[PDB]
């Protein structure tokens, strides 16, 4: 069932095979570059975002 | 299908779980396409917010009553709630090609959504084109067909992974219909 | 002296006069609508955006 | 806000109610500044974005070999200090002055980038494209996203702005 908490799997994909690393961020095995997280977020409200979607909406963006 | 986060789904508090090296290159033996199947699944999440900007902003713009009264993203609130929703419906389509099916799809974001959407009056013609627009988005990005923003990825064709995605998007119209 | 620790002040402005209130962002004393809020905090590196401006420089945006 | 800046942890320091109207009473124009100041941060991302990006298609050899931006982990630096340097000025035009400016964003930058060989011509002109498209917004020539503000005039503050963005220039060249 949907659970109405507004919870979402979140996937960030990591390709780091340029050999540039961040303190810290090893959570995995390997050494070829690549990473797969995924984690279960509430996702939130954006005043900001609907603000500007209000204004904005009627401007054809992005060549679409 | 790519099961390795189903208790990241599961747990109580959705902390992250990770994959690398040896086991994610045999995770990716139980999905078609891994590789491309990874920068598809990036190329989403990358993009998750002009994604779903420009599909809201589409929905009104052929339909602008939906920011008049009594419209469906009527004040600021409703408008946040709306662009939360595209997002938190992209996210689980995004999952869904990530681990090559759509049951976590159905189960957790689209089971009991009409119904709660019926509850609550958001319109299902608008929600019907938020979708169509964030599937046509997804799939131009996924084939070279984006003209602002273009991947990192080695050239080559991606379109059955962009119709495996199509059809994510579809069962999601089709649940709010 | 420029401290070469990335720290920067993160201003966040708000106007909340449309009476939508989000539950626990209280964190002043105020009843009009309006606050700010300043926090100092390292600005990350973004690869996924290096990765975009590389590929996408040439690209106009925004009918710049 | 200057506690914000010098405390260990940097936690959020929040100014609202009286205190905010009693603050909008010592800088000019207060209304209209927090509006270009919200105008500089909702939009940091594509300020520091499309300037960068613009350096470089006007001098695509930054991207090259022994180019100032050659690797993702050297555009992805340069990004981050393009953000940092926005946010400074945001700060810079909240508060009214440049003293944080230039105690903590500029003083020692110019000797570090010469050290690194960060180029100048290339961040004179990622800064100069920063000014212009934050003028640009408070000044409603932005053509694809405009402000919700009422309509007016702010050119005294894109004046003002205008003036943070020249003292990084100087102290850059
Ligand atoms: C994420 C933003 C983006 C970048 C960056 C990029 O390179 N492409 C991007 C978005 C994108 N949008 C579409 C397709 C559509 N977008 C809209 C909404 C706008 N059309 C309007 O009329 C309007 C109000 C004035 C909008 C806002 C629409 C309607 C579409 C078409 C949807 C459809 O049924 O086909 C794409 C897809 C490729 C294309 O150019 O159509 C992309 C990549
Ligand atoms: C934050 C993104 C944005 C929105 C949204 C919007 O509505 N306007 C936005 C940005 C913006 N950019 C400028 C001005 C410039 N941008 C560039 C870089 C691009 N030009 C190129 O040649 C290039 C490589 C192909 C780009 C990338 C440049 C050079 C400018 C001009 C700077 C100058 O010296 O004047 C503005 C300002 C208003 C305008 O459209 O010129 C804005 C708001
Ligand atoms: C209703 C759901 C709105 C919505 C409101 C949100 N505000 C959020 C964060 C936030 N708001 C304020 C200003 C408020 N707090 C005060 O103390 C004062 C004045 C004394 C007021 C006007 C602050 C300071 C904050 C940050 C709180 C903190 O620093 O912990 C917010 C959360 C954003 C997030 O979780 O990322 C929401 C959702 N947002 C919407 O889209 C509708 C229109
Ligand atoms: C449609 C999706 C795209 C397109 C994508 C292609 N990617 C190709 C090969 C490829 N991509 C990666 C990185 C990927 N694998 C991972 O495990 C992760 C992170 C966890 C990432 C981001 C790799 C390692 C490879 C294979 C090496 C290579 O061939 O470079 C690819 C080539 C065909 C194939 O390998 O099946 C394509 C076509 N290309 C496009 O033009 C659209 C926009
Ligand atoms: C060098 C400065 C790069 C750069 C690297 C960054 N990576 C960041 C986060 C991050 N990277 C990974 C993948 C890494 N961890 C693993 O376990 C494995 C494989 C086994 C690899 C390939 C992960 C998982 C993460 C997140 C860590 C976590 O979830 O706690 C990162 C931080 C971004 C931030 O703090 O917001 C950076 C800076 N970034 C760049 O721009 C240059 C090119
Ligand atoms: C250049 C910056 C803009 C422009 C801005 C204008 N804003 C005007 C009035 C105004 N703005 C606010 C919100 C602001 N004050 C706060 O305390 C906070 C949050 C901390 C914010 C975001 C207020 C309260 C007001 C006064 C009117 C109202 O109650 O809404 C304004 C009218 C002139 C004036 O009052 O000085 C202008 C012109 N307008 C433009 O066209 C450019 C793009
Ligand atoms: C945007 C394209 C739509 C639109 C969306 C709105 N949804 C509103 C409230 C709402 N949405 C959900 C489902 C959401 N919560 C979840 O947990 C999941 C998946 C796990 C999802 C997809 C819920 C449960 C709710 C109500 C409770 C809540 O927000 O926590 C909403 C506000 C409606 C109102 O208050 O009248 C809107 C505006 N509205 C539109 O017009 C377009 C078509
Ligand atoms: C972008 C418009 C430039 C560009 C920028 C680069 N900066 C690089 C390293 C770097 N930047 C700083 C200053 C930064 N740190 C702070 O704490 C503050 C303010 C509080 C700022 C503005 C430092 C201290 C460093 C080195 C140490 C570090 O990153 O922590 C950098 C890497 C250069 C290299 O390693 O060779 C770049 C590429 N580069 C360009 O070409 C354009 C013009």
């Amino acid at each position: 069932a949907m659970k109405k908490d507004s919870k979402a799997p979140c996937v960030e994909v990591f390709d780091e095979r340029d050999g540039c690393k961040a303190a810290g961020t090893q959570k995995a095995s390997g050494d070829d570059g690549f990473c797969v997280k995924v984690s279960m977020k509430a996702i939130g409200f954006n005043a900001a975002e609907a603000a500007s979607v209000t204004k904005n909406y009627g401007i054809k963006r992005f060549g679409a | 299908m790519l099961d390795a986060f189903s208790k990241v789904i599961t747990s109580a508090d959705g902390k992250a779980a990770y994959v690398g090296g040896a086991d994610l290159q045999a995770l990716k033996k139980f999905v078609s396409e891994g590789n491309k199947r990874m920068d598809s699944v990036n190329a989403i999440v990358s993009n998750a917010s002009c994604i779903v900007s420009d599909s809201v902003s589409g929905m009104v713009c052929e339909n602008p009553s939906l920011i008049a009264p009594n419209g469906g993203v009527y004040t600021n609130r409703k408008m946040a709630a709306c662009l939360r929703d595209a997002e938190i419906i992209l996210r689980y389509v995004s999952y869904s090609l990530l681990s090559g099916d759509s049951s976590v799809l159905e189960d957790r974001c689209l089971n009991g959504l009409k119904e709660t959407y019926a509850s609550l009056g958001v319109p299902a013609a608008g929600n019907a084109r938020t979708i169509s627009i964030m599937k046509a988005t997804v799939i131009g990005f996924i084939t070279n067909n984006s003209q602002q923003k273009k991947l990192s990825t080695p050239a080559g064709d991606c379109s059955a992974l962009a119709s495996e995605v199509g059809g994510y998007f579809d069962k999601v119209s089709s649940a709010l219909a």
